[PDB]
RNA sequence: GGGGCGAAAUGGCCUAGACCAUGCCCCUUGGCAAACCCAUUCGACCGGGUUUGGGUCUUCUGACCUCGUAGUCCGCGCUCAGCGGACUUCGACCA
């Protein structure tokens, strides 16, 4: 398991950035929309597009970071490693005599 | 020594990979589920504008 | 799995919900970890006896 | 697979490896009915902070009975079960001569007539 | 720095106690690297109400100082002695060393390095274009509102 | 124009499970428990055009 | 290792043991491309309180396609996947003659022409 | 070390490697006085984001003068210095035939009589 | 590589090139323990505006000690370190006869008995 | 409680500018993996408590098992074990 430490790290410990994406979303792009629900029909003709153009731009700006994260994902499946070794010995006393 | 006979290697497997699962699952319960709940209502649209 | 975030830039009209891709990336990443599975392998190289 | 030959005096019994695993080795004796026979469980592990080791050896053998020889209808049914486990806690950095002397003492205590009487006549060891 | 008391009770020949106080300077990592700077293009024209194309970049980092102190004690074990408070009272025959310590901490030093995300963000062209268009629209709307009191 | 980048954090203390001795005895006395310090900061980069 | 020879009528296929383990035996056919070939999963266990046993046998074979013969770039890609699992629940204390009769009946039902028609023409079994 | 033989027509000159380094290879000609002789600097590198490469080749030769043959006392002194650098910007994913054709065209332009006249008589190239 | 044979009188020592580089040549003696042995650093460069040159030659040798012969645990540890550097500032346009005479004078001063006494008995040179 | 913000949602101010109101962003840390103990149908039944968890030699400095992290030359050969191997460094209950 100590051989997979760096791999697990670069896999998820850096992937938390991806989780950080949904945070800004839930925080701003759906909570700050409390104004659209309170305006009269005379303002929905504009607020809908005002929000759509702002969200599409954010998605477009998100796109490249997703590409970088995908490229980083491929970096984890590179078949590279080393070699392990061992050794074993044994002895057997044959004969002996005084002098 | 060459052509060693069939080896008897034993690997326990089950590395510490379940650890990262607790992170995504915990974070998913804090921002993803509320986002899906809010998006369930008034799912805005898009047009040529 | 060979999916891991579909990526693929795309844009349409009257069918693209802005915040529909946000949940998609996270769902794909979550489903990607459940499919992960190690697969180690070992083979004899060289030896000697003294 | 892995075969073990045991000499009882007039016949030779053969035990075959069935569940080859590192943390649990299960040997089964192949004579006739596989259910309710001779089984052996072996386990090897470490302890604490890489100090010593732990070896466990258990030997089970459940007797079976059958009535198909006289009675119309009775499947082979197990009767009692015997459990004889072990526990070996020998440190790595020890002494080969001391380990050999301990093994010889254990073999002598097993082959002595006092443990046989304690097992058969259920008389406490003390001769 | 730490100050400790080595109150050791003597044997039956007296049964007193010797404080023996000693100080011990201690090492610690460096203090937080505070930052505070300011820059601006050279003055072009004195007029500021109109002013000329300029720029300004300010960066600031700071950590509030806050000291705190910890402490702990302990002593040797004996055979069923019911007096093992900071300074053991009774004396059966042997001595008890005991010990009481109290070290202070400078929280300004026990802070990890600043993350790499603390940098200037990147803005594309479409971002600036949309942000300019929406701002101009809001300004024109605010202007239209003002003309309602003609 | 303008571009900002904020930063905020907190700090706490959590002593170890215990200070085990060899064959002696020890105990814990008075620890922070409450909050400790704080870190902040803010960057800015604005360019104005007529 | 372990080799299994299967006769299809005019050619002989060879399956080689790959993942030798007690609770999961994985045999893989060696002909050409190892990915998307013939695989066989075998498992043997017990049940309940040492009453009967459980044997599982699954055979999978996924077809592959390639365009390097005409198109100037396409790696071998798998198409569909077929799963054919089994389940054997035979108690230990049974009957050898009954087991042989059941095996013969299963072999006859497999070699009959009704199951072949059910597989090919997708017509329900009923002749 | 590394020797380079150049044929001028009637004699052969030998250049020896002196400063063996990856980012800077310095070859010096060994004939007599080492100071003020023939030197060659070679460099190889990449560019941008692993796209193409960059090769630099410079050849210098400074003439020397001496008065010890007639005048009492004058150490060998350098006169003028000539610098002839190069710049090769060839991408990796190119064409071997195109590179060979370009090398042949460069060799023909070097061996032609127009560049020789441009060098000697200082007449602009245009015949 | 590059081998250098040095005759001490009764035995021959061999130094092997380790770090082959133009601006720094590191020769190391191969006898037994590589750490704390005989090392030689050579460097050659220019100066000013291609006037003269600069040659540096340093020879180091650190003694080692070990207690594994009697004490039951002590790694080979270095004791003192000796540094003997040089500095050669000879211009290119010089005289071969003068350089040979200077080298002969240096060799005679090195082989004389006065420098040996100055090194051993630490007596100032003056006989 | 300790902080942040005027950004970001709007309202005063509202060439501009810098401050204000509701108002919005975080901490209340968390995890050990093993071994043993109770009353009883005189164990099946969930829940709790104790001993250990990178480890020893003088775990004082400093080293001896192990690895992790880097930088440097590296072998295209010399050594009985051989081998692919060398030197210097920081860390080592886990996020």
């Amino acid at each position: 398991p100590m051989l997979y430490k760096e791999r697990r790290e670069t896999l998820k410990m850096v992937g938390n950035r991806l989780g950080g994406l949904v945070r800004v979303a839930h925080a701003a792009q759906d909570r700050d929309l409390k104004r659209y629900f309170k305006a009269r029909r005379k303002d929905r003709r504009k607020v809908a597009e005002e929000v759509a153009n702002g969200h599409l731009e954010l998605i477009f700006g998100w796109l490249p970071l997703i590409g970088e994260l995908e490229g980083a994902i491929e970096y984890a499946e590179l078949p590279d490693l080393d070699f392990i070794r061992c050794h074993g010995l044994h002895t057997l006393v044959l004969q002996s005599t005084p002098w | 020594l060459s052509t060693l006979p069939d080896p008897d290697v034993r690997f326990h497997a089950d590395v510490g990979l379940f650890e990262i699962s607790a992170g995504i699952s915990l974070l998913a319960q804090r921002y993803l589920k509320p986002l899906q709940r809010l998006l369930k209502r008034k799912s805005f649209f898009y047009g040529r504008t | 799995d060979a999916r891991r975030l579909g990526f693929e830039p795309i844009s349409t009209t009257y069918d693209m919900i802005p915040l529909s891709f946000v949940v998609g990336w996270f769902s794909n990443f979550d489903k990607y970890v459940r499919t992960l599975a190690p697969l180690i392998g070992v083979t004899f190289e060289t030896g000697s006896q003294n | 697979s892995k075969t073990i030959v045991l000499s009882v005096g007039e016949a030779t019994r053969t035990l075959t490896e069935i569940q080859s695993t590192a943390d649990r080795q299960i040997f089964e004796e192949k004579v006739g009915p596989l259910v309710g026979r001779l089984r052996l469980t072996a386990s090897l592990r470490q302890n604490g902070a890489k100090t010593a080791y732990r070896v466990n050896l258990k030997l089970d053998q459940a007797d079976v009975v059958d009535c198909s020889t006289s009675v119309c209808g009775e499947l082979p049914k197990v009767r009692y079960t015997q459990v004889w486990s072990h526990d070996v806690t020998i440190v790595a950095n020890s002494t080969e001569a001391s380990r050999k002397s301990l093994y010889d003492l254990t073999k002598s205590l097993v082959a002595t007539s006092q443990v046989e009487d304690l097992v058969v006549n259920l008389v406490p060891l003390g001769r | 720095l730490e100050e400790h008391y080595y109150s050791r009770k003597t044997c039956g020949s007296g049964g007193g106690l010797s404080v023996q106080r000693t100080g011990y300077p201690q090492t610690d990592p460096p203090v937080f690297k505070a930052v505070n700077s300011f820059e601006r293009a050279p003055l072009i024209v004195g007029d500021h109400v109109h002013s000329l194309p300029y720029w300004s970049r300010k960066i600031t980092l700071e950590c509030t100082p806050y000291p705190f102190t910890l402490r702990w004690e302990g002593g040797v074990h004996k055979d069923g002695i019911p007096d093992k408070v900071p300074h053991p009272s009774c004396d059966p025959g042997s001595e008890l060393v005991s010990y009481t310590h109290s070290r202070e901490v400078d929280c300004e030093r026990f802070i990890g390095p600043v993350p790499s995300s603390f940098t200037d963000p990147k803005v594309t062209s479409a971002q600036w274009k949309f942000l300019e268009d929406m701002a101009d629209m809001k300004a024109l709307a605010d202007l239209n509102k003002s003309l309602v009191n003609l | 124009r303008r571009t900002t980048c904020e930063l905020v954090g907190c700090t706490r203390f959590y002593p170890r499970t215990v200070s085990p001795p060899s064959g002696w005895f020890a105990r814990w006395k008075d620890f922070p428990d409450g909050s400790l310090s704080e870190v902040s900061g803010l960057r800015r980069t604005d360019i104005r055009s007529v």
